């Protein structure tokens, strides 16, 4: 069973740095890309970026180019998303999602069933 | 210019008449005729050339008229 | 962004259609049209990807179709448990992902 | 009653063994189908709509040049530089100028120069490409009921409109009192839209070939682009003037939308102001008459008097039409109608509107028939008060042959190989002619791609002259020359 | 006129869509789906020779 485990809720002052942990189990972690999606309470979903566990390359959204950095850990089968210089508007629920990479170990063209599973979500509040 | 490259006579015409069918079917003939009217000396020179290079009368006529067709295309 | 009605309501047991509209680069050019259901206080779950096809474990009541630059979701036989937040997502041409504004589904009592 | 009144109307006779007939439908043209014991129908292609058009290419057509800048460099130190050419929205060109002490540098010779300016596009052209899957064809179905508000009443809901799409080859239409008609068409092979693109002006539109559209020398963005600034090959709409090797100036070339209009000489105009409406092209179809019925076959014979409320009119195809009102009792009943000779011995003409009925006594009916050449007499009603209308037909059977073969040649020329399907019934000769037409037309199109009618005539004359000066090769050459001369003179482009 | 690249198309589950492959001949080609009533007939044309 593919299980996505996320850390607990955290509170931090504005301008701090928060690193969230999403641990995925029950499958070959290296052969799947990992996604991070946020959502303000009562608002729409926003997509930050993805990390390909096969190579570790990075790709982020245009808005989150200079502030969002995401890394991956093969040994723990987890991906860490780190956001620095928090702002009062950053208070949102953060979901980690998974999808399949191609047979060549790359994540150029996403599969049709992307975002196949989702994590329970991490709640971050900014003072 | 785009007018030098008309999308004309390439097999897409149907029962419907085209965008410049009636009044537009005859730009080139009248243009060449007017050019011949206002540029005769070139026409006589072309006739002399057709008389020279051509061996038979048909070749002479072909060269002459079709040279006169070439002539206003570039100008 | 993706434009869609903020709230859609319908009688239970009826057939309703909700539409998500984007641009030519993401919706009108690609088949990466997927719909996700967001329960209040629960993680989002996909109800439909590749609108011409349906996922596994999802009832056949949900049906999706794309007409030009607008992607539509149709639900047959509305029921009480269908009241949840629904999101339309599309993988844009530039390699990123865009999401809709979120829709609240209301079932009359 | 839909076809009656249009010059471009053709007649198809008979059915195949399988009770099917192959026909082709055209915009502005129409065909009427009748058989020995079948109702006569009216067919007309009135609408061709395409969904979700895709912008293949956006051509700029109006431009303006502002924020012009320039600087020079002394001879033999390379080329002048701005911090500015890094941006592609501007247009830049390097020309060559004179320099000297009066020009601000201490060396004499020919110096470099470069100019750049805003390239902002005011009005532009968009080319929409649509897959054959998205096409829709609308056809009106009009049985020859003959009701008084039907002849040419295109704006009235008298006939039945049928919608056919490539997603369903079988489209089925029920006709009240005439059974249910099976309609088969071939939307995909009518016109291969993969090579045509819909060109749209500010308020006008045209259907043009994709390749010629790709070869237009105008600035362009890809259709998927939304920035609206990366105009490719901008030098086609700007001119850099260097009058006397002292100063390079850039000016904007004018508006080519009139020039573009001239460039669309051989194109066909359409509109998409309120949807991609096209009234151009042809649609090959197969008509199945399996379930077509004759209306009012249980109604008895009319016995009362008849009166003419609209006189006989002569169509463009030798057929006649008449409106007659029933004044007797017994409605509904069948209208007596015979085309007899002067001695009433041998039947001469045939009914186009087979065995009509009187729906209502006051409502008049319209009857169509094809009288023979010469004297003809129309007998409506029976004694007492039997109407006998005299008619004369101009022409001759040999004439009829000559214009019908001229029309056949013209339709063959303007359709190509698909014209063999106009009235085909599956004969082996039809298939042989179709194959010969495909091969000959392929060779002909390969040899005459993008050539005008005048030069087609010139080439044909040359070919006939060559054939006349050479036996089998000579006759083949003169035949191909005469047929291509006919094709050139008949084509409007 | 044609042959099936995906030999023996099968419906594993009623609501599960199934992908089918075929190789139509050059010219007019017709795809037959199901049986009467409600049989589907398609009208794809093959470009080539
Ligand atoms: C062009 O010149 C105008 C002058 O009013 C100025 O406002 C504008 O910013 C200039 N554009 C650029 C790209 O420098
Ligand atoms: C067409 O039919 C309608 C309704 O039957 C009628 O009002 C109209 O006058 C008719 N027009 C013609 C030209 O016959």
């Amino acid at each position: 069973e593919v299980q996505l485990v996320e850390s607990g809720a955290e509170v931090k002052k504005p301008g701090a740095s928060v690193k969230v942990s999403c641990k995925a189990s029950g499958y070959t972690f290296t052969s799947y890309a990992m996604h991070w999606v946020r959502q303000a309470p009562g608002q729409r979903l926003e997509w930050m970026g993805w990390i390909n566990a096969g190579n570790g390359n990075t790709k982020y959204s245009q808005k989150f180019q200079d502030r969002v950095t995401i890394t991956r850990d093969t040994s723990a089968s987890t991906a860490y998303m780190e956001l620095s210089s928090l702002r009062s508007e950053d208070t949102a629920i953060y979901y980690c999602a998974r999808d399949k990479v191609d047979d060549y170990g790359d994540y150029w063209f996403p599969t049709l069933w992307y975002f196949d599973y989702w994590g329970q979500g991490t709640l971050v509040t900014v003072s | 210019s785009v007018a030098l490259v008309p999308h004309v006579g390439m097999g897409l015409e149907t029962r419907t008449e085209t965008w410049m069918s009636s009044e537009g079917a005859w730009k080139h003939a009248q243009r060449i005729e007017t050019w011949i009217l206002r540029h005769p000396g070139f026409t006589i020179m072309a006739a002399i050339l057709a008389y020279t290079i051509g061996t038979t009368h048909f070749q002479r006529a072909l060269i002459f008229i079709l040279l006169t067709a070439v002539a206003p295309s570039m100008t | 962004a993706l434009t869609q009605p903020a709230s859609v309501s319908g009688s239970p047991g009826q057939s309703i259609t909700i539409s998500c509209t984007g641009t030519s680069s993401d919706v009108g050019g690609f088949n990466y049209v997927s719909w996700f259901q967001q329960h209040p206080g629960k993680a989002p779950k996909l109800m439909l990807y590749d609108v011409t096809s349906r996922p596994s474990g999802v009832s056949s009541r949900f049906s999706g179709s794309k007409s030009g630059n607008t992607a539509s979701l149709t639900i047959s036989g509305l029921q009480a448990e269908d009241e949840a937040d629904y999101y339309c997502s599309s993988h844009t041409s530039r390699g990123t992902w865009v999401f809709g504004g979120g829709t609240k589904l209301t079932v009359l009592a | 009653m839909r076809c009656i009144g249009i010059s471009n109307r053709d007649f198809v006779e008979g059915v195949s063994g399988g009770s099917w007939v192959d026909i082709v439908l055209e915009h502005g043209s129409c065909v009427t189908t009748m058989a020995k014991n079948k109702p006569t129908l009216d067919f007309e292609l009135i609408k061709t709509e395409a969904k979700q058009p895709a912008t293949l290419r956006k051509y700029c057509i109006e431009a303006k040049l502002t924020n012009t800048t320039t600087d020079s460099r002394c001879p033999t130190q390379g080329e002048p530089s701005l911090n500015e050419e890094q941006d592609k929205r501007f247009v830049c060109k390097h020309s060559m100028v004179d320099r000297g002490w009066g020009n601000g540098c201490g060396l004499f010779g020919k110096g470099g120069i470069v100019t750049c300016a805003m390239f902002t596009c005011k009005k532009n052209m968009k080319g929409k490409v649509v897959q054959p899957e998205n096409l829709e064809y609308t056809i009106v179905i009009t049985p020859h009921s003959g009701e008084e508000h039907a002849v040419g009443n295109d704006t009235g809901k008298h006939g039945k409109e049928i919608k056919i799409t490539p997603q369903s080859s079988i489209t089925e239409a029920e006709l009240t009192g005439y059974g249910t008609v099976t309609m088969e068409c071939s939307p995909r092979t009518g016109l291969d839209f993969n090579e045509m693109v819909l060109l749209q002006m500010e308020n006008k539109a045209w259907l043009v070939h994709r390749q010629w559209f790709l070869d237009l020398p105008l600035p362009w963005l890809p259709g998927a682009d939304t920035q609206g600034s990366n105009w490719i090959q901008k030098e086609t709409l700007v001119t850099f003037k260097n009058p006397h090797a002292k100063k390079q100036d850039v000016v904007v070339l004018g508006s080519q939308e009139g020039a573009m209009h001239t460039a669309l000489t051989g194109a066909t105009e359409i509109q998409m102001s309120s949807g991609n409406l096209l009234f151009t092209g042809h649609l090959k179809c197969r008509l199945r008459m399996d379930k077509l019925q004759l209306k009012g076959m249980s109604y008895s014979m009319c016995t009362g008097k008849f009166k003419v409320v609209k006189e006989i009119a002569e169509t463009q195809h030798g057929t006649i039409v008449i409106r007659v009102q029933y004044e007797g009792d017994g409605s509904p009943c069948k209208i007596p109608f015979e085309i007899m000779d002067l001695e009433k011995r041998h039947v001469l003409g045939r009914l186009i509107t087979v065995n009509p009925i009187v729906t209502e006594k006051d409502s008049p009916v319209n009857i169509e028939a094809e009288p023979p050449f010469g004297d003809s007499y129309i007998i409506i009603g029976v004694e007492p008060g039997q109407l006998k209308l005299n008619w004369f037909k101009k022409g001759s059977s040999i004439g009829q042959m000559i214009e019908t073969t001229m029309r056949g040649a013209k339709r063959m020329a303007i359709l190509g190989d698909t014209a063999w399907d106009f009235g085909s019934l599956g004969g082996v000769f039809t298939s042989i002619g179709k194959a010969l037409h495909q091969v000959f037309g392929a060779i002909y199109g390969a040899a005459f791609s993008g050539v005008s009618w005048t030069m087609k005539i010139l080439i044909g004359v040359i070919i006939t002259w060559i054939g006349m000066n050479s036996t089998s090769l000579s006759v083949s050459l003169v035949l191909v020359g005469v047929v291509t001369l006919y094709l050139g003179v008949m084509v409007q482009a």
